[PDB]
RNA sequence: AUCGAGAGG
DNA sequence: CCTTCTCTCTGGTCATGAGCCTCTCGAT
DNA sequence: TCATGACCAGAGAGAAGG
């Protein structure tokens, strides 16, 4: 129904959103170089499970 | 570093030690020119390179169509009319910063926080 | 008269190229909740309009209908199963 | 797919004549460091030589091409971050209308 | 972990440290090759104070090294260490000093030292050596960690 | 009005033009009338001079191709037209013949038969690429 | 046009990533051994190292790309004009000169050009290649994509009828030479050749003159699908 | 896509698909969604029989 | 018996064992693949039981 | 019989 | 030092393989 | 087509001599 599908594509456009934030953290150099990993990697992760966070 | 070659051959030129007045020369191995070095650096060997990533960035930049315009102003002539890309080095440990280039005063401009260098 | 243009694998890497032309529409809600979610185009410096979209697939997917509400796999098995199907191939 | 065609082949020669008229210098003449944002100009994968202000040579190749002086399956891409020119003739490249 | 020193993230990061190898290359922003023949006086202008810290108790080529601070911190790592362990490596066949931590700049100066003839007069080698002495030092230096463990990371 | 940006709708118009011009085989057609019409004399062209010493020069070469439409040369018969139809019933091949002007120079010829081309259906050697409709359906050809 | 036989050139790296020695050759097509660059450049009138960096590197402040290229020029020193460079040959006195100086213009970049007298432009695509590959090797560009469909031509009917019919014809023309040569002392032109090939490959799929290996492309020609209008 | 401007990490240019089936997917994420499902096909190609030669 | 020169029994023996040998098996190292009529790979004892179409 | 192509689960 | 031998890891070419079963047609 | 053990001469470490 129309407010589930309200919810559901606010659900998407906040998870946009979240992804936006993190680019452009990352476009600052603003990224913690976590061990073990590249800065690439840390925002591949971090946009592919917020996106799996999402559509779940 | 540079490079220098003999004026008479176009070859390259040696580095050699004038022991007795501790200086630098450079000779050539073609003929016997040598000449007075300019600069103490001999060799240079960058492993981490800020090199080639503002490659290619020549005055028809504003007519490739796939570069996408952003909304800043540049900082000389605050021109909102740019363009920007990230680093054009292809090395996997490479910063995710963006380059902004004016298409009104050619001046090259970045979104680094961390350090601003150049 | 310079209006359509052929575009290889090649050329099109300099170019780009919009979706509709209504793309080109100047921009400035009350959305039908039921139609899918198109994202703004974002980019200006157009050179080139696709003709129409569909014009992607090929002879066999083009005979699918809705073939965008469609699980990929399922579009590639009825791909392949069209050329089983029985009927007149030709009049004479 | 549909609008999918397949290049015929062209002569390239009548390409590269009109190159060396419109300020494409020959290759021997091609003097690097005198010449430096010189963009190189390729004919079917052979370089031919360099032009300066390729801007100008470009707009008149596509103006040729959607005239129908030139072969409309001919390729011409400029890429400007390498300052390349490549124009291609060849046979059996895959193209569609736009 | 030892048993019963889980639950301490302090020793598990010693042990990574400890295990994870490093090599000279990977802390390595450049690696320069200058004809300085004054030792006493350099003509970088920023060495000189690490000359100047130099007055306790060879060949005029300068091998000079810049290091990456995140590298250094991302590790465990002071520059005595990897002092000594280049040191330990080539055993007083070549002169070797650095900075501090604290200096804007984390440099390694380098110098060769041939045992017959550089202790009586000042002999330079072919700059041609002191090229595959770095190639030793960027490949076959082994600061810390263990033979082929290139990465090791805490999990919980 | 006449110089309105134009709808998604109207694209379609477009593509139709496009097809009403090419078809769907367009490639092929295309393909095969370049091979007929260029490729075949530069292939008769290419270092085709034959020579032969003695003491005279005897040169052998090549020029002009010809491309005939299809025909058929039926055994105790005569050659005549050939069309798809009976080739398909009679197990024929839908072939053309290919004649080249051959010249023999000696020191300091009409034309001759070399063999048969298959030919693709609906290029400019086929007889159904100027049939009408009615054609067609007189020939029993599907249009 | 003409033989469209294929040359593969390959310039390779043969410095290691971490080791020294980051010298570069040159594989050419008779050739047992790899050549050096350098050599090769001089072969062709190119006897200056300046002149050399100079069709490789285009910029003058690329300090990079000449210091990846110092130990092909301290490989080469040893050769310093152009007949020392022709010189260097495999094979089994002057001879070997005129076999180089045939090499560089018969099978060396066949594309460019095969008339004698075009070593500038060979030179230069040279050391444009140098250029890619040394654009490579510093990380500076990628790594070429092999998969992309720009770098893909589609051989239709026309392509494949014209390799068929460049072989048939030109074994019509050697058995019509036998025949002169037969004819020593007094029309023999087989035309069952080219239509019996043409037939044959048509037929059978197998794109080639009856043989199986030579021949590998199979399926080449095949029964047009009549079960519907769509297949 | 030559329809995205270059550097473009956003969500939708590299192959999230915020429409659901019942809704309709949208020309760029149908070609994404069919360059996923190749992969797919071509795995059910190749490990059919690499598991039939593991099994004999 | 004909009294033949001493290297035509170089031949003689450069065949017969060519022979001899693609007959027990024709894929070997040697180029030579010992075509039939209508260029077709002799069939060897050896490729007669090898393989999964093999007799064995 | 061989060789090959296409197709089904 | 330097040969000289005696076994030595070290470097490289080479053989070998690649899912069952089923259907139809086509050319020699 | 092509990766990967399984091999299998040649350069190559020591010990022993010289
Ligand atoms: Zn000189
Ligand atoms: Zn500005």
């Amino acid at each position: 129904d129309g407010p589930t599908m309200r919810e559901i594509t606010e659900t998407i456009a906040e998870a946009k959103k979240k992804v936006l934030d993190v680019t452009k953290e990352a476009q600052a150099n603003l990224l913690t170089a976590k061990h073990g990993m590249t800065l690439r990697e840390s925002f591949e992760d971090n946009v592919v499970r917020f996106l799996n966070e999402a559509r779940d | 570093t540079t490079f220098r070659f003999c004026r008479d051959c176009n070859n390259m030129l040696y580095p050699r030690e004038d022991k007795e007045n501790n200086r630098l020369l450079f000779e050539c191995r073609t003929c016997s020119y040598v000449e007075e070095a300019g600069s103490p650096l001999v060799y240079r060997h960058e492993l981490i390179t800020n090199i080639g990533e503002t490659a290619g960035v020549v005055q028809d930049i504003g007519s490739d169509p796939t570069l996408p315009r952003s909304d800043r102003e540049c900082p000389k002539c605050h021109s909102r009319e740019n363009v920007f890309f990230q680093s054009q080095q292809r090395r996997k440990d490479t910063s995710m910063v963006l380059f902004f280039v004016c298409l009104s005063c050619s001046h090259i401009f970045t979104s680094d926080q961390k350090n601003k260098r150049t | 008269e310079g209006l359509v243009e052929y575009i290889d694998a090649e050329e099109e890497e300099s170019i780009l190229i919009a979706m509709q032309p209504e793309d080109l529409e100047p921009a400035e809600l009350d959305v039908d909740p039921a139609k899918r979610i198109r994202v703004s185009h974002h980019a200006t410096t157009f050179t080139h309009c696709e003709i129409h979209p569909s014009m992607i697939l090929g002879v066999a997917a083009s005979i699918i209908p809705f073939p965008d509400h469609n699980q990929s796999p399922r579009n590639t098995y009825q791909s392949a199963m069209g050329k089983q199907a029985m009927g007149v191939f030709l009049t004479n | 797919s549909l609008m999918s065609c397949i290049s015929v082949g062209t002569d390239p020669m009548p390409i590269i004549t009109f190159l060396s008229e419109w300020g494409m210098e020959p290759l021997e003449d091609y003097v690097p460091h005198q010449s430096p944002d010189a963009t190189r100009v390729f004919v079917n994968g052979v370089w031919h030589g360099v032009h300066r202000n390729p801007a100008r040579l470009m707009e008149t190749l596509r103006t040729l091409r959607r005239k129908g002086d030139i072969n409309p399956e001919v390729s011409m891409i400029r890429d400007i971050r390498e300052k390349e020119l490549k124009i291609f003739t060849d046979a059996g490249r895959v193209y569609r209308p736009l | 972990l030892e048993p019963g020193h889980a639950a301490d993230q302090e020793q598990a990061k010693l042990i990574r440290s400890a295990i994870e190898h490093t090599t000279l290359k990977s802390v390595t922003i450049a690696s320069e090759i200058y004809y300085d023949p004054d030792p006493r006086s350099t003509v970088i202008p920023e060495d000189e104070e690490i000359i100047q810290l130099h007055f306790s108790l060879q060949s005029p080529w300068l091998l000079r090294l810049e290091l990456d601070r995140a590298a250094m911190n991302d590790k465990d790592l002071t520059m005595g260490q990897v002092g000594e362990r280049i040191k330990q490596t080539f055993k007083n066949d070549l002169f070797v000093i650095w900075s501090e931590d604290n200096d804007e700049k984390l440099i390694i100066r380098c110098r060769v030292v041939r045992p017959k003839s550089l202790d009586a007069e000042t002999e330079a080698e072919e700059d041609h050596m002191l090229k595959k002495i770095e190639n030793t030092m960027l490949e076959n230096i082994t600061l810390r960690g263990v033979e082929n463990i290139e990465r090791v990371v805490m999990m919980k | 009005d006449e110089s309105a940006p134009i709808t998604a709708e109207d694209s379609w118009a477009v593509i139709s033009a496009f097809f009403r011009e090419k078809g769907l085989v367009s490639q092929q057609l295309d393909s095969f009338n370049q091979f007929v019409d260029y490729t075949l004399q530069d292939i008769i062209c290419e270092d085709s001079t034959l020579i032969l010493e003695q003491l005279r020069k005897y040169e052998i070469s090549f020029g002009k191709i010809y491309v005939t439409k299809p025909m058929v040369n039926e055994s105790d018969g005569v050659t005549h037209a050939l069309y798809p139809q009976e080739a398909r019933l009679r197990n024929l091949t839908y072939s053309s013949g290919l004649f080249v002007d051959v010249k023999k120079r000696t020191y300091e010829s009409g034309k001759v038969f070399i063999g048969r081309l298959p030919i693709m259906l609906r290029s400019k050697n086929c007889y159904l690429s100027e049939a009408t409709e009615s054609d067609l359906y007189k020939l029993k050809e599907c249009p | 046009k003409g033989s469209r036989f294929i040359s593969t050139l390959q310039v390779k790296l043969y410095g290691r990533e971490g080791s020294s020695a980051r010298t570069i050759k040159a594989t050419l097509p008779y050739i047992k051994q790899d050549i050096p660059i350098v050599i090769i450049f001089r072969a062709l009138g190119i006897i200056p190292d300046g002149e050399i960096l100079e069709h490789i590197c285009y910029d003058v402040n690329d300090w990079q790309m000449l210091e990846m290229l110092k130990p092909c020029v301290e490989d080469g020193f040893v050769i310093q004009d152009r007949e020392t460079a022709l010189d260097f040959i495999g094979r089994r006195k002057e001879k070997r000169i005129q076999y180089a100086k045939d090499i560089l213009q018969k099978e060396f970049l066949p594309h460019i050009t095969q008339l004698e007298g075009f070593e500038s432009r060979k030179a230069f695509f040279l050391g444009y290649m140098i250029n890619r590959l040394l654009l490579c090797a510093l990380d500076r560009k990628d790594q070429d994509d092999r998969d992309h469909f720009g770098k893909k031509r589609l051989d239709l009917a026309g392509p494949l009828l014209a390799q068929l019919f460049k072989t048939l014809f030109k074994k019509l023309t050697k058995d019509i030479f036998r025949y002169m040569q037969r004819t020593v002392e007094e029309l023999a032109i087989n035309a069952k050749t080219i239509t019996s090939g043409l037939k044959y490959a048509l037929a059978t799929g197998n794109w080639g003159e009856q043989k199986k290996a030579m021949s590998s492309r199979a399926g080449v020609s095949q029964v047009l699908n009549r079960y519907t209008y769509s297949s | 896509l030559p329809h995205f401007s270059k550097d473009d990490y956003s969500p939708e240019s590299k192959g999230f698909v915020e429409n659901s089936y019942l809704r309709g997917l949208t020309p760029q994420e149908f070609f994404f969604h069919a360059m996923g499902g190749r992969e797919g096909l071509i795995d059910t190609a190749v490990k059919t029989a690499e598991t039939g030669y593991i099994q004999r | 018996h004909n009294g033949a020169p001493h290297h035509a029994i170089e031949e003689a023996e450069s065949l017969l064992q060519f022979h001899v040998a693609t007959y027990m098996d024709n894929d070997i190292a040697g180029q030579p693949q010992a075509l039939q009529k209508s260029g077709r790979p002799v069939k060897s004892i050896r490729a007669r039981l090898k393989g999964k179409e093999g007799r064995i």
